[PDB]
């Protein structure tokens, strides 16, 4: 059974990969690294590096 | 709130603090002005913190502050004090003076130092503090408290012993040359920051922290380079408070998740939190993890090499980067940004060619060479650096760099030189894993200061040409340098080849200075010396100011045995 903050951590990965898959990201290379992330911040940095550097 | 600063931070470092904070906005006031000033902030505190509810207690440190910072005659800064604070704020500090108009601040005696430091230590302290405080406006207030408190400790110690003067000097000479640097470095991103964006900037934190944090993800890694470029942006504009927020946040935020991404981070994190992202900033590298394969498999091995980079750039850079640099605690930051640069311009130059894996098969050999260049500079330098001492070292850079720019003023050919000798003690110690970084440390700031230096006094067209090229190329582009064989002997001038007994008497820092100046001097008049020329003349000099100093009588033996060392060395020359 989950903590709170490993439920929130794996939600938040979840949801930062479907918004990258709805900016065009396809690449596993960018969700893997979003999937090694500890920290919900870190999920949210990552991801908006990731769409910062689509365009 | 400010009750929350005083019983955190204790008296000592408030007061300490407040004092730095009103010489940075109030750089030409007198230190009894601040004094007063800082006690009538100080002692409100104390009080202001056993009774919460009193007036004013609760407005921000701001208010508290630009309040307190509108009480005194004199004044066009004048249109501040009339904005309602922050909203006003940011009027102070557009006003802060680069480098303010005011005497070059010259070191006393040690006998005399040592006597006001024994006769009272908080006013000697605390007026120094004032002093280098309103000169460098810019220095983050508390790395400027730690500065002192290394201060008091030299003084404390070298003040009681049979060398009061080869022990404080060192110590004083060793503060303040990396008091300037740390400075130096402040403004140097801060600079570097706004000539080249946040991209640069954050490239280069990338690297830095990879190797230092290894078993961290990228994830962690990119997380700690967002942050890290939010501090500096804030404390590049110049704020105590904004800076030190973010700071300690950052500082928070590293060590609650520190298992995660150092094992060297213990100690840190457990410090007060003055002293807590000061302590961070320094920690030594981590161990890399036991297993990394090599970067071949995801960045040139694979399929999906130029999808992957074209669908986000600067991240696949970053990634590439960062695993390069965790694997790499041997390389200086700007060799692994070289390293990114080619990687980039590879994929740039091919991800659109017929056969992308084609092209950019082979990348990691064009890596070779730019690691080889300073790998090699390194080794034979510190050889010819451990062949002679620093002395000699310090003496045949000063050749080297006067034969390749001559047109430098002595003056700036000596600091730098003998700058660039303190680097290779500082770092030659370190074995072949650790030398490169430490060299670029040390290295970018005597540089910089030579281009600042260069800067506002141009003097010659390839010095100027390094000092206005990236960061990346600065120390490549000075290696670059040739001798300059069109430079004409500068003319003979007796009075600068002519010493007395006063020599004798100077500090031996002092001493070498005054030596190590007219051997520059000398390489100006006989560019064409061979070093093995010069190495007769050396020897010869040494000889001479054995022979004198020794003598019974010196005015004598320095004057008619100068003109023996001088037309011995005329002839043997030209
Ligand atoms: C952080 O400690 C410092 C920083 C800067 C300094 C500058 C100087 C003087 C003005 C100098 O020689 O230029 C002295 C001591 C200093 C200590
Ligand atoms: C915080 C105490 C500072 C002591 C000042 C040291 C004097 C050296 C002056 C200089 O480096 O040219
Ligand atoms: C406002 C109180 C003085 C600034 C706070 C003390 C410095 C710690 C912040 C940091 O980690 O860099
Ligand atoms: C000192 C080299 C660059 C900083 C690396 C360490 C990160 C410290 C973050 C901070 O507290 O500001
Ligand atoms: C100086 C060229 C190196 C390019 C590296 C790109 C830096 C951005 C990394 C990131 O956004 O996390
Ligand atoms: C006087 C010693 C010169 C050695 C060169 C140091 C290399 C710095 C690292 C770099 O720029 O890539
Ligand atoms: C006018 C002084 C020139 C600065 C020396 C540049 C240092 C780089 C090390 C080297 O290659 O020698």
């Amino acid at each position: 059974h989950m903590t709170i903050d490993q439920w929130l951590l794996k939600n938040a990965k979840e949801d930062a990969i479907a918004e990258l898959k709805k900016a065009g990201i396809t690449s596993d290379f960018y969700f893997n690294a979003i999937n090694k992330a500890k920290t919900v911040e870190e999920v949210n940095a990552l991801k908006n590096e990731i769409l910062k550097a689509h365009a | 709130e400010v009750a929350h600063r005083f019983k955190d931070l204790g008296e000592e470092n408030f007061k300490a603090l407040v004092l730095i904070a009103f010489a940075q906005y109030l750089q030409q006031c007198p230190f009894e002005d601040h004094v007063k000033l800082v006690n009538e902030v100080t002692e409100f505190a104390k009080t202001c913190v056993a009774d919460e509810s009193a007036e004013n207690c609760d407005k921000s440190l701001h208010t508290l502050f630009g309040d307190k910072l509108c009480t005194v005659a004199t004044l066009e800064m004048a249109d501040c004090c009339a904005k309602q604070e922050p909203e006003r704020n940011e009027c102070f500090l557009q006003h802060k003076d680069d480098n303010p108009n005011l005497p070059r601040l010259v070191r006393p005696e040690v006998d005399v130092m040592c006597t006001a430091f024994h006769d009272n230590e908080e006013t000697f302290l605390k007026k120094y503090l004032y002093e280098i405080a309103r000169r460098h406006p810019y220095f983050y207030a508390p790395e400027l408290l730690f500065f002192a408190k290394r201060y008091k400790a030299a003084f404390t110690e070298c003040c009681q012993a049979a060398d009061k003067a080869a022990c404080l000097l060192p110590k004083l000479d060793e503060l303040r040359d990396e008091g300037k640097a740390s400075s130096a470095k402040q403004r140097l991103k801060c600079a570097s920051l706004q000539k080249f964006g946040e991209r640069a900037f954050k490239a280069w934190a990338v690297a830095r922290l990879s190797q230092r944090f290894p078993k961290a993800e990228f994830a962690e890694v990119s997380k700690l380079v967002t942050d890290l470029t939010k501090v500096h942006t804030e404390c590049c504009h110049g704020d105590l408070l904004e800076c030190a927020d973010d700071r300690a946040d950052l500082a928070k935020y590293i060590c609650e998740n520190q298992d995660s991404i150092s094992s060297k981070l213990k100690e840190c994190c457990e410090k007060p939190l003055l002293e807590k992202s000061h302590c961070i900033a320094e920690v030594e590298n981590d161990e890399m993890p036991a297993d990394l394969p090599s970067l071949a498999a995801d960045f040139v091995e694979s399929k999906d090499v130029c999808k992957n980079y074209a669908e986000a750039k600067d991240v696949f850079l970053g990634m590439f980067l960062y695993e390069y640099a965790r694997r790499h605690p041997d390389y200086s930051v700007v060799l692994l940004l070289r390293l990114a640069k080619t990687y980039e311009t590879t994929l740039e130059k091919c991800c659109a060619a017929a056969d992308p894996h084609e092209c950019y098969a082979k990348v990691f050999d064009e890596f070779k060479p730019l690691v080889e260049e300073p790998q090699n500079l390194i080794k034979q330098n510190c050889e010819l650096f451990e062949q002679l001492g620093e002395y000699k070292f310090q003496n045949a850079l000063l050749v080297r760099y006067t034969k390749k720019v001559p047109q430098v003023s002595t003056p700036t050919l000596v600091e730098v030189s003998r700058n660039l000798g303190k680097v290779g003690s500082k770092c030659c110690k370190h074995p072949e894993a650790k030398r490169m970084p430490c060299a670029e440390d040390y290295l970018s700031v005597v540089l910089n200061q030579l281009c600042v230096l260069h800067e506002k006094t141009p003097v010659s067209d390839r010095v100027t040409k390094c000092c206005t090229e990236s960061l990346v190329n600065r120390r490549p582009c000075f290696s670059a340098l040739e001798v300059d064989e069109t430079y004409v002997p500068k003319e003979f001038n007796a009075e600068t080849f002519t010493f007395h007994a006063d020599i004798c008497t100077l500090s031996e820092k002092e001493r070498q200075i005054k030596k190590q100046t007219a051997l520059v001097e000398l390489v100006k008049h006989k560019p064409k010396a061979t070093k093995e020329q010069l190495k007769a003349v050396m020897d010869d000099f040494a000889a001479f100011v054995e022979k004198c100093c020794k003598a019974d009588d010196k005015e004598t033996c320095f004057a008619e045995e100068g003109k023996k060392l001088v037309a011995a060395s005329q002839a043997a020359l030209g």
